[PDB]
């Protein structure tokens, strides 16, 4: 059977976003495959602000997270490997969900 | 976070 954490992040995503709270992902920058900007990597992970004001076109697919992103003032693309995400939280209080790991994102 | 806060 495939992973679950797709479906743990988008349940998130939503009550994150619905409860008016900030919906933002931590990355394992190291995982293979992780395409973001140089510049957001800081002790090999990162951390991306997910709401619809600060991504474009964001999409939460199962096998990866695809946006357009803004880095001062530059327009980027992100492309993250869903095996890479490590945990969403809400930008406010921390509220969140920290991914079980799955023998498939090794 | 490390992009802006605003896209648009």
């Amino acid at each position: 059977s495939s992973p679950k954490r797709p479906y743990l992040l988008r349940a998130y995503y939503d009550w994150l976003v619905d409860n008016s709270f900030t919906p933002y992902l931590v990355v394992d920058a190291t995982y293979l495959g992780v395409n973001v900007p140089v510049e957001c990597v800081k002790d090999g992970q990162i951390v991306l602000n997910l709401s619809a004001s600060a991504t474009g076109n964001l999409q939460l697919t199962n096998d990866f997270i695809q946006f357009n992103a803004r880095f001062k003032g530059v327009s980027r693309e992100l492309y993250i490997p869903m095996g890479a995400a490590l945990a969403i939280y809400a930008r406010e209080n921390g509220d969140g969900v920290m991914f079980e790991p799955e023998e498939i994102y090794d | 976070a490390c992009n802006d806060e605003n896209y648009a």
